[PDB]
RNA sequence: AAAGUGUACUUUAUAAAGUCAUUGUAUUGCUUACAAAUAACUAGGCAGUUGGGUCGGCUGCUAUACUAUAGCGCCCCAAGCCUGAUAAUUAGCUAGGCGUAACAGCGGCAAGCCACAGUAGCACAUAAAAAUUGCUACCGUUAACGCAGCAGUAAGAAAGAUUGGACAAUAGCUUAAGGGCAGAUCCAGGUAAGCGCUAAAAUCUUUGUG
């Protein structure tokens, strides 16, 4: 859902500041978890393949 | 009268306002009564066809625009016909001509001859 | 007799899940990764990774104990933590807070008394 | 469903296309038109006509020569709504609103005596035409004074008028 | 794939995004072996039965392995296969649990697997799916229904609880406008497992008075 309104008053423009700060602050926050989650990936991996190696 | 269709009516939609205008409203310019004045959002229509059945209903063709600029590459329908709140909006040139006309249209909705709400 | 799973979800998504484990008004709970639709305390899962005590103590404070090596594992691998999981990382610095929306409706008045008859009656 | 694309029209309007003459129907229907009700006929059938032209692709004034044709229906008739309808939607009915239509139009009300449907028609021709001559004024104020003194004994008919020739006299 | 792509959809004088559609290096796996109650006043069992050859065994779109589960099915060919077999009685299995120095014996609680939803045969549903999905016949009440979902009623029995409150917390379904749904669950009521405390006052507890 979403929300419209044909009157340019301050509850309008209240609703669409609001939504801009949750969406910007929501998708930085996705990149930095990603970016951590990717980097022990590859340490993770790089241990298996020593394990590997040793048997 | 066309002239009613510069102000935007509940439960007016598009359809209406392109069929009850000269030439179809080819080449004009429209936009619904949500978007911000200031926003320079509106469609330009290019190509018009009336539903096969009913006959009151128009599936039309234009560019989209937001701050000026085109949003889409090729022309495409207009999706959104069904809604509500869609108004005319004359070129300034229409406008200028259309100056007279307007006050004749304001002055017999003031003294109740013509009724916006029905038309 | 209770064998953690090896293989992986092929339909569904694992998640990090808190497990009721207290006493009546004395909650107590377990982390865990679990299969995303399935009972509460089932026995399925993939490992215990932590506890949590919600209650203060003579101290004040709040205890919270966890796997750091563990957790990052399972995180890497795609387990999706709950919202409240998700506050309990971010107040312990293993990944950043997450931020929450905004909200409008007018606050519960009755939250600690609305659901026990007990208080109900003297009132 | 219509195609998104603009592109891929002109495949949809060649499968199945609807009637889109309606030259035939009309002609005969106008000559049919012995009452109010087939003059309301006569009005979908110029709405069905304007509206079916677009799938040929043309966008012009398509009831442009049966309109001096209904007008003389009406008059013959005695029904003057049909044609106050016409000229409040004139676009919306693919009739090109002229100067000379809108006398044809006073003439045969003035000439049924309605005095108000002629103010109606005049206003109505206002919002259309720049400039209304002067002469048609004359002539409207004349069918409001034979009205007025048709149905002086209506006190609703008289503040009809009135209320119309302040309109005339306003615009 | 916590991803990419779009002549697609929605919001914006504030814009980042999401929604819908589609995409994976072979595009969702079969087989074998061992163990597990009585039981001979059950001694013969099996003929698609044991094995071999051609054909079929579909839902495409890397290349080879000479066709790469199967008597799983048709046709043909050879006579083999099992023999405490075959037929019966009883029981959901694992395990926590209770007695015992142990060995053994028996099977109330948390959880895992399997089967079922009045009875039976079928269609979807493959890969994670039929209490609250269909078709047909039958049984019991009255074209319909089947509480082995929560509460509750009647009969039977030596013996089986309220026709309660709430989504505040935990888990789940839906949704980018921050909401909606819920007899899972959390709380209360009822019933002499068990555990803890009270059933007498004392300078109005000198942890006081000031
Ligand atoms: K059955
Ligand atoms: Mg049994
Ligand atoms: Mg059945
Ligand atoms: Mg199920
Ligand atoms: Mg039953
Ligand atoms: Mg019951
Ligand atoms: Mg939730
Ligand atoms: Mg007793």
């Amino acid at each position: 859902r979403v929300f419209t309104s044909n009157k340019m008053d301050e509850e309008r423009a209240k609703r669409i500041t609001e939504q801009r700060d949750f969406i910007q602050a929501r998708v930085e926050w996705k990149k930095a978890t990603i970016s951590l989650y990717k980097e022990w990936r590859r340490t993770f991996l790089q241990k298996d393949i020593e394990e590997q190696h040793t048997k | 009268s066309y002239l009613a269709q510069l102000v935007p009516r509940d439960k007016r939609t598009l359809s209406n306002v392109i069929l009850n205008l000269p030439n179809h409203g080819i080449g004009g310019i429209f936009a619904r009564d949500t978007w911000h004045p200031e926003s320079k959002r509106y469609w330009e229509i290019l190509e018009v066809v009336t539903a096969k059945d009913s006959s009151a209903k128009v599936d039309a063709y234009g560019y989209l625009y937001y701050q000026g600029e085109k949003t889409h590459p090729f022309p495409k329908r207009v999706h959104s016909v069904w809604r509500y709140g869609w108004y005319w909006k004359p070129k300034p040139e229409q406008e200028k001509l259309l100056q007279p006309l307007k006050e004749r249209y304001n002055t017999l909705v003031d003294m109740g001859i013509i009724d916006p709400s029905q038309l | 007799m209770n064998n953690l799973l090896t293989q992986l979800p092929k339909h569904d998504l694992l998640k990090i899940k808190l497990v009721r484990w207290g006493f009546n008004k004395k909650p107590f709970y377990v982390l865990s990764v679990m299969k995303r639709r399935q009972a509460r305390n089932s026995g399925n899962r993939y490992e215990d990774i932590g506890w949590w005590d919600p209650s203060p103590h003579q101290d004040g404070n709040s205890h919270f104990g966890i796997k750091f090596d563990r957790v990052k594992y399972w995180l890497s691998q795609g387990a999706v933590p709950t919202e409240k999981v998700y506050g309990l990382f971010g107040q312990a610095g293993i990944i950043p807070q997450k931020p929450a929306p905004p909200k409008y409706k007018p606050a519960d008045g009755n939250a600690d008394t609305k659901w026990r008859p007990e208080l109900q009656k003297n009132l | 469903i219509a195609p998104s694309q603009l592109d891929k029209l002109e495949k949809f309007v060649h499968v199945r296309p609807p009637k889109t003459d309606y030259e035939e129907d009309i002609k005969q229907a106008i000559s049919s038109v012995t009452d109010n009700e087939g003059l309301k006929k006569c009005l979908d059938l110029f709405l069905t006509n304007h509206a079916a032209q677009t799938w040929v692709g043309k966008h012009e004034y398509a009831n442009a020569g049966q309109v001096s044709d209904f007008i003389k229906v009406c008059e013959k008739v005695g029904s003057s709504a049909p044609l106050v309808t016409l000229w409040q939607s004139a676009y919306r009915y693919g009739v090109d609103p002229t100067v000379p239509l809108l006398r044809s139009s006073a003439a045969a009300c003035a000439a049924l005596g309605e005095g108000a449907d002629a103010a109606l028609v005049l206003l109505y021709g206002s919002c259309y035409i720049v400039n209304v001559p002067e002469d048609l004024a004359a002539a409207v104020r004349t069918a409001l004074e034979a009205h007025e003194k048709a149905q002086e004994g209506n006190a609703e008919a008289l503040a009809k008028v009135q209320k119309y020739r302040e309109a005339l006299d306003r615009l």
